[PDB]
């Protein structure tokens, strides 16, 4: 009830965490290539 | 205050048309106008005392009614179905909490009297009145739930009513549930936007430890 | 002389609107210009009669003569007791009526069921049977048996079933004597209430007509038919009253009543009234060819003493 | 600390256009799901103000045109990005403004409110409540990115 | 010559609970007629009673006009069922009415519908057949609307309808749907509505062919009983082991059809215990004079699940 | 039910944490090595 939608919650949070992440990695990556190339 | 409960008195949510009813919201005996907003059909109605007095029924007054006093919050709605039938199961309620009661009774079209009334629960006959008054199931279990009917005899003919599912729940169904699912749903996008950014994250890098 | 004073009255004319209920004294064998009739209603005068005694006919001394009250309609639904009083030679007669009070008071089916011919002239001890359908509940409902001659009466059995359709029915079962029901006794079962507006009166007595004994034949199993089941047939026609006994046997043992079924009895010809049913009997093969009989008695009360009829069928 | 800020740039715009397209994923959700006439116009004063809908335009445009003008260096996309970015601040300060009015009227809706599963409205307000407080998460996300672009664009003019 | 017309009152006894005959003493009254030119007949509810024996009694005779009445004895539950009975005086061939019912309030007696079935004759003999919606207990024609709907097909043939005004002020009208047989056998069925605008909902009946499973009869005609020297001869049909119950029988003296007031069938007992097989008995009482002239009779039998052309008949002769 | 549905997605962002720091020593040992 309660703690599964509170859970769940923070499970969305661990996404936005995630894609943020994934997000810097990915311009840290797209930069270094372009440097790169 | 608190949330506006909106009541009929007559509590019958099935009434037939021409019904007089009577709309009230969180409830005196005072028809206190301009002090309620009345939404009907998820459409604002200019009915603004606290008492809607339907006086007939008619089949385009049926469907939810929320009333909205001032100073208080907007009501649980409730579902009016007003009906053409020959033999009506009027009910209080067709969703019942445990340890919970309801009236059902059997009417018959614009003050007819319906004699002889039989009252089934899933073809099975639980009570028989002559006179069609209140059947009142006080303190309803799961028993109490079933597929209700009644057969009467009219002023001599025998008509039966159509069934009506009356539930008897531990608590509400609360019909919005999926809103909750809207959560994890805007996970397995963004964990799958993740293997996206995985996946053109590595072949990137894959080319990028091929040219050193 | 005594008038025979009976009393009628009009009723609803469907066809009609009808606001009034034409009440009629008539009396019979009175003697010419000796009578005065006047009207009462639960036992109060109506001097607003404006009475038209309107003369039928005379015979020497005697006469016949009646008069009408016209009444209101809702004068009659009050089951109020109308009454004529009649004085002749002095003398003072009456004759009372009301509205048939209601039959069926809350919805409440009675049927009185006579007794079977099977109790009454082969068992010897007939029941009448009150049967109270459509209660709600068997609480306060006193079910009364009245007779017509003997203060003594026998103990009623009564039970009650409350049935799949959520009604309770209340069976009376009166056990009386088979030679009074000969005699022509009337019994009624009075089934009282506290909101009964008036007790449900039913009255039976043995059912009137002229008897008619039944001609009884029994017909073989079809010389067609060698097929595994054996239909035996008996015609049973041309009997007054309806009321009748039949019954199938094996070598004079008794088969039970579920093995043979018997036709609803058919009225015939007219306008003097008979019956005719059919009682049919299938057995098997096997049990058809064990060199043995079957008889059709029937018990009726048309019959010479002891008012049962046999036939017997047998291939030997 | 200008160089520092100048690498994660591109993520800090980046995380606008996030932040946009959830409002906008929650606004169309709110939007089509709901009946609204059902719930307050106080309880529903995220929809009702219409902050997911004018949150998410303006967080997406200007989170592109930060990641255009990083990946581009144009003197018209810079000036014409901070513009986008002063009005995105604005938009995320108001929005900052209406969900905790939101969370307010939430919990004075919740106060005559038992259980989370009384109701459909309880229910409804409850689901917008951590509704408002994972869009809260995310306008100050917002609202911390644009006064970040805010603070390495006026101070690179510096 | 004039006709003149009689006054016709129509009174009764009342209920006496204290009494016990339990019978209700019905009089027709009827002033100012011809003698020896009238005719009491009774009727409850448009039914002829026959079986009476009702007494006809003169009143007087005032010069060529004349009083008599007509005595008719109803059972007390036959008055109690507030069934009109009525008197049919007929005076110089002209029909004089008189209506009498238990006097009852004002309520709004409802409206009964029964959908019948075609007869088997008219659905494999003579290849019409006919259902038949008939509508009781309207308080007038005016504004009732009877339809027919199918469930397969369209092709919904002219519904002929007519009414008949009771003499129990009721109005009752007899809608009959020409039917195509195949249709019938095949199982489709046919529903009627009939609508008012005082009606909720349009009263409907829906029908089809009886469902189980079908059996053909046998039948066997016996014949009259070897103790049987007297005056009548009766002929049994013994039909047995068939479902549905749905039959048709005729009688035939000589291939010639017998009408269906000579014979009598009695109604269908069910037996076999849920195998569903229905027996009846078809009695024909002829005399003895049309027995002894060698004829020939034939009891036909007409049923659905019998082999084509679904007639199976029974020679019985008295000479064979 | 969510608790069978919550924990199978728990286990799907661990994976994608695992993948991510996969991925940042990697990057980083690029950017020492030039
Ligand atoms: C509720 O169900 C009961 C039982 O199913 C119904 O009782 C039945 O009522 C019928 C007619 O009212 C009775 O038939 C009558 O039988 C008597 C005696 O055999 C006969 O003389 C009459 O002519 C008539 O055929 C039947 O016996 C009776 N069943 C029993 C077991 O007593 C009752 O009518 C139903 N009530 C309602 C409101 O539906
Ligand atoms: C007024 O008088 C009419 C005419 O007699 C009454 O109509 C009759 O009503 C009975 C039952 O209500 C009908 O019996 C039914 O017949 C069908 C067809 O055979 C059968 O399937 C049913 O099971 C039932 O036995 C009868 O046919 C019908 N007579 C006519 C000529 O239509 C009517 O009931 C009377 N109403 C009052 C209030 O007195
Ligand atoms: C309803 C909500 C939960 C879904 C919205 C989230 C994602 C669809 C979006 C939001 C912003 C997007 C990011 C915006 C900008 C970038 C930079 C972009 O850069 C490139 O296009 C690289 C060009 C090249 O490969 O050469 C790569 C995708 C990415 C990380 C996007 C990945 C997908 C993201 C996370
Ligand atoms: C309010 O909504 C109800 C349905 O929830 C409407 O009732 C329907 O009315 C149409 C014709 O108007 C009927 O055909 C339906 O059978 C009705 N449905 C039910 C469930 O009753 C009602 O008309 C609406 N009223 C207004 C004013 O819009
Ligand atoms: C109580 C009683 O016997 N009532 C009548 C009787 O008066 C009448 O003579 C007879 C003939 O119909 O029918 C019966
Ligand atoms: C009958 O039922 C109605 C509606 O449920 C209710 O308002 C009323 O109080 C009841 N009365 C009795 C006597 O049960
Ligand atoms: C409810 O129904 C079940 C199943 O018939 C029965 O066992 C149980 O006793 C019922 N409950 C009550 C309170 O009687
Ligand atoms: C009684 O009524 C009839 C018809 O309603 C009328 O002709 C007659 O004059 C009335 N008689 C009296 C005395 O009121
Ligand atoms: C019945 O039909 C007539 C036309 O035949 C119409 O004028 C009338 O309004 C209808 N209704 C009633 C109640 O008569």
């Amino acid at each position: 009830p309660q703690l599964c939608y509170i859970l769940d919650a923070i499970l969305f949070l661990y996404g936005i965490v995630l894609t943020l992440l994934y997000c810097r990695l990915k311009i840290q990556v797209r930069k270094a290539d372009i440097a790169s190339r | 205050t608190q949330k506006s409960v909106v009541s009929l008195d007559p509590p019958w949510i099935r009434i037939l048309t021409g019904d007089k009813v009577t709309l009230i919201c969180n409830g005196n005996n005072s028809s206190q106008m301009n002090s309620t907003k009345w939404i009907h059909n998820d459409s604002i109605s200019n009915v603004k005392s606290s008492h809607w007095v339907i006086v007939s029924a008619t089949i385009q007054d049926s469907g939810k009614y929320i009333c909205q006093k001032q100073g208080f919050y907007k009501s649980k709605p409730v579902y009016l179905n007003v009906m053409q039938e020959w033999l009506l199961l009027q009910s209080s309620a067709d969703v019942v909490l445990d340890n919970g009661s309801f009236d059902i009774r059997c009417r018959s079209w614009k003050k007819w009297k319906v004699h002889k009334v039989i009252y089934y629960k899933d073809d099975i006959a639980f009570k028989y009145s002559y006179d069609s008054n209140n059947i009142s199931i006080r303190k309803a279990t799961f028993n109490d739930s079933g597929s209700y009917h009644c057969t009467g005899y009219l002023n001599k003919v025998e008509c039966k009513s159509d069934k009506f599912s009356i539930a008897v729940v531990k608590d509400y169904t609360i019909e919005y549930r999926w809103l909750q699912l809207i959560f994890p749903s805007l996970a397995v996008i963004l964990f799958a936007v993740d293997t996206g950014l995985w996946f053109s994250t590595h072949k990137q890098f894959e080319s990028i430890l091929k040219i050193q | 002389t005594k008038p025979t004073v009976d009393l009628l009255h009009s009723s609803c004319d469907p066809n009609a609107f009808h606001s009034t209920i034409q009440l009629y004294c008539f009396v019979y064998g009175h003697i010419q210009n000796d009578v005065s009739i006047h009207w009462l209603m639960d036992d109060r005068k109506i001097y607003e009669t404006h009475a038209q005694n309107v003369l039928i006919k005379e015979e020497g001394k005697l006469a016949s003569t009646y008069s009408r009250l016209n009444i209101t309609q809702q004068q009659w639904m009050s089951e109020s007791t109308f009454t004529c009083k009649v004085t002749s030679q002095g003398e003072n007669y009456w004759a009372h009526t009301r509205r048939c009070s209601d039959d069926e008071p809350r919805g409440v089916i009675t049927y009185l069921i006579p007794p079977s011919p099977l109790d009454l002239y082969e068992n010897g001890t007939p029941k009448l049977t009150c049967l109270v359908l459509d209660l709600e509940s068997e609480e306060n409902i006193t079910v009364t048996w009245v007779r017509e001659r003997k203060k003594s009466i026998g103990s009623a059995s009564q039970r009650s079933t409350k049935h799949h359709n959520a009604t309770t029915s209340i069976t009376s079962i009166l056990p009386v004597d088979a030679k009074d029901w000969i005699e022509g006794e009337g019994y009624q079962c009075r089934v009282d209430h506290p909101h009964f507006p008036k007790p449900i009166v039913r009255s039976i007595t043995k059912a009137p007509g002229k008897r008619s004994a039944p001609e009884v034949y029994v017909f073989l199993p079809p010389e067609e038919e060698e097929k595994d089941k054996r239909t035996l047939t008996c015609l049973i026609q041309n009997f007054f009253p309806e009321d009748i006994s039949v019954q199938w046997l094996q070598d004079s043992k008794l088969i039970p009543k579920s093995q043979h079924s018997t036709t609803t009895p058919l009225k015939y010809n007219g306008s003097n009234q008979r019956f005719f049913i059919f009682s049919r009997l299938e057995v098997t093969k096997a049990l058809w060819t064990q060199t043995k009989q079957f008889t059709c008695r029937v018990i009726h009360e048309a019959l010479r003493e002891p008012r049962k009829l046999e036939r017997t069928i047998s291939k030997s | 600390w200008q160089s520092f800020l100048k690498k994660e740039l591109e993520f800090l715009g980046v995380t606008q256009v996030l932040v946009g397209l959830i409002c906008l994923c929650f606004g169309t959700v709110v939007c089509s799901t709901l009946q609204t006439s059902d719930f307050d116009d106080e309880v529903l004063l995220l929809y009702r103000a219409g902050y997911p809908f004018w949150g998410a335009v303006l967080f997406v445009l200007s989170g592109f045109l930060s990641i255009m003008s990083e990946r581009k260096n144009t003197l018209y996309l810079v000036r014409g990005s901070l513009g986008a970015n002063i009005v995105s601040s604005i938009a995320a300060g108001l929005g900052i403004a209406i969900l905790i009015l939101n969370l307010s009227n939430n919990s004075a809706y919740m106060n005559y409110c038992k259980d989370i599963t009384e109701d459909d409205g309880c229910f409804v307000t409850s689901f917008i409540t951590e509704l408002v407080l994972m869009l809260l998460f995310l306008t100050i996300l917002a609202f911390c990115s644009a006064v970040l672009l805010i603070i390495y664009r006026i101070g690179q003019e510096f």
